[PDB]
């Protein structure tokens, strides 16, 4: 049994952090993968060890998904997620959702609940809100480090 | 992009993938975050694969899927397959970013082309490895 | 190898029982007339790219086929189109999804393919997008055939009046 | 669903596929049309394949760049490919339909599990051959 996580992959530069800001990285990671590792030791099945474990991803600001999710050229946010059951090969999506705080939940709840494999937009948040998910504001996601890489990207 | 991929006591493979996509992206645009085959794959017969980079490219090369085959048709192991689609195939495309992929025999394989990513993996019962740079 | 095209208008349940001669050879010449057109742009040495744009673009216009004009309705009674190009020398692709307002989606996928670092784009978004390079907007209304009305009927409960 | 799938004399293949979806569908829901490897896959090294039919499955399936891998990877013929994808791997997961792919050497296949696909096809400067129920 074994669980593996990401948080993204690209142009991070050792230059450009302290060991106090990669630790920061590093403790997430660990806590993380530590939850799941302990999920999986306790019996929990793979496919509720990568929901939580991506719901944690989305929870902590440090990574692009759900909280500290990146700015679109317009100053909003998109969220993507996919979830796929390698035992039923199940698998469901939501594509350009802003009204949801965990997408990888609302792909879950596809993948359970309707007959496609994806939804888009707000007819993906109105499923996931006819199905008891709450409607979140996109500022939620709205952190101050993304903002700052928003405006360096332009300039 | 964010990502876990797994495989329990009973055998089964999940994984799953979620992103805000790209800084400065165009609205209305989709990535392989939500695309089955591209971002997001599992099947108990091969492997779990969650990946993160260039969407349009991942979408392209299928990277998810195309580990899958690779092993399942191509007879080549995890490593093989990650090696080739990472390191050869994506670049080929203009494409760089990596996966996480576990394959039904415990295998763990966390490629990527980048100068980082953001990445933890640990058995059951065991202590985690963490990572952010190469190597 | 020999140029050549394949095309289809959608598989399922199709009953010889169900038709005439006279309405499957409506199908045989709509069919015949858009293979034709692709035999001759290849035969002529235009692009398979070229070639599949072309016969998508002809079976969307087709009412026969659900796709463009013609295309079946939603529980809403409108019509959300969805469509995708690949180029085989390129491994280029255009995606367009949940698309209402662009007459030949295949046309939008397209211009994904060649006019932006972009695969897929969904709904206005898409549409905007595609209006920004002189692609027309159209109401879905146009997309709306009696047949796939009947069917839309056939399929369900009417709501009380 | 439509499609179209093509080699040219240069040696190129492409595909595309356009549709409105199933009767009385949920608005802002997603098939195999739009979406690479599932309902339009092309690669001059392999093959064109346009999908049609239950979307879900297409999807799940990678119904299109399965044809590609099985005879890039695994060296089965078109014929072979199509009837694993079509009439083995897609009932199995209840997916009902068919599809239309090129290779490379100019094969043809035409391919359904349905009662019909309405179907046509021809060589440049020949006949056409046209379809609709079996065989
Ligand atoms: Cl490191
Ligand atoms: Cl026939
Ligand atoms: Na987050
Ligand atoms: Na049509």
């Amino acid at each position: 049994a074994v669980i593996a996580i990401h948080g993204g992959a690209g142009a991070i530069s050792r230059a450009q952090m302290s060991l106090q800001q990669e630790l920061r990285y590093i403790e997430a990671l660990s806590a993380i993968v530590e939850t799941g590792q302990k999920m999986l030791e306790a019996g929990e099945s793979a496919l509720d060890v990568v929901t939580e474990a991506v719901r944690l991803l989305e929870e902590c600001p440090l990574f692009n998904a759900g909280i500290g999710a990146v700015f679109t050229r317009d100053e909003t946010h998109e969220l993507d997620a996919c979830v796929m059951d390698g035992n039923t090969l199940k698998a469901g999506a939501v594509a350009g959702v802003s009204h949801l705080r965990n997408p990888v939940l609302a792909a879950r709840l596809v993948m359970e609940q309707s007959p496609h494999v994806m939804m888009i937009g707000e007819g993906a948040e109105n499923f996931a809100f006819a199905r008891g998910m709450e409607r979140v504001s996109p500022e939620i996601f709205s952190t101050s480090l993304r903002y700052e890489q928003l405006l360096a990207a332009r300039k | 992009t964010v990502g876990a991929v797994a495989l329990d006591l009973d055998g089964n493979l999940a994984a799953a993938t979620s992103t805000g996509g790209m800084t400065n992206k165009l609205p209305s645009t989709v990535g392989s975050s939500p695309l089955v085959g591209a971002g997001c794959y599992a099947n108990n017969a091969s492997v779990a694969v969650s990946c993160t980079g260039t969407g349009e490219v991942f979408i392209r090369a299928l990277a998810a899927y195309d580990i899958a085959a690779l092993m399942d048709y191509g007879g080549l192991s995890l490593a093989e397959a990650c090696e080739r689609v990472v390191m050869e195939k994506l670049p080929a495309l203009g494409g760089s970013g990596g996966l996480i992929a576990i394959d039904h025999e415990g295998n763990v394989a966390l490629p990527f082309n980048t100068e980082g990513m953001y990445r933890a993996w640990g058995y059951a019962g065991d202590t985690p490895t963490t990572g952010i740079y190469r190597e």
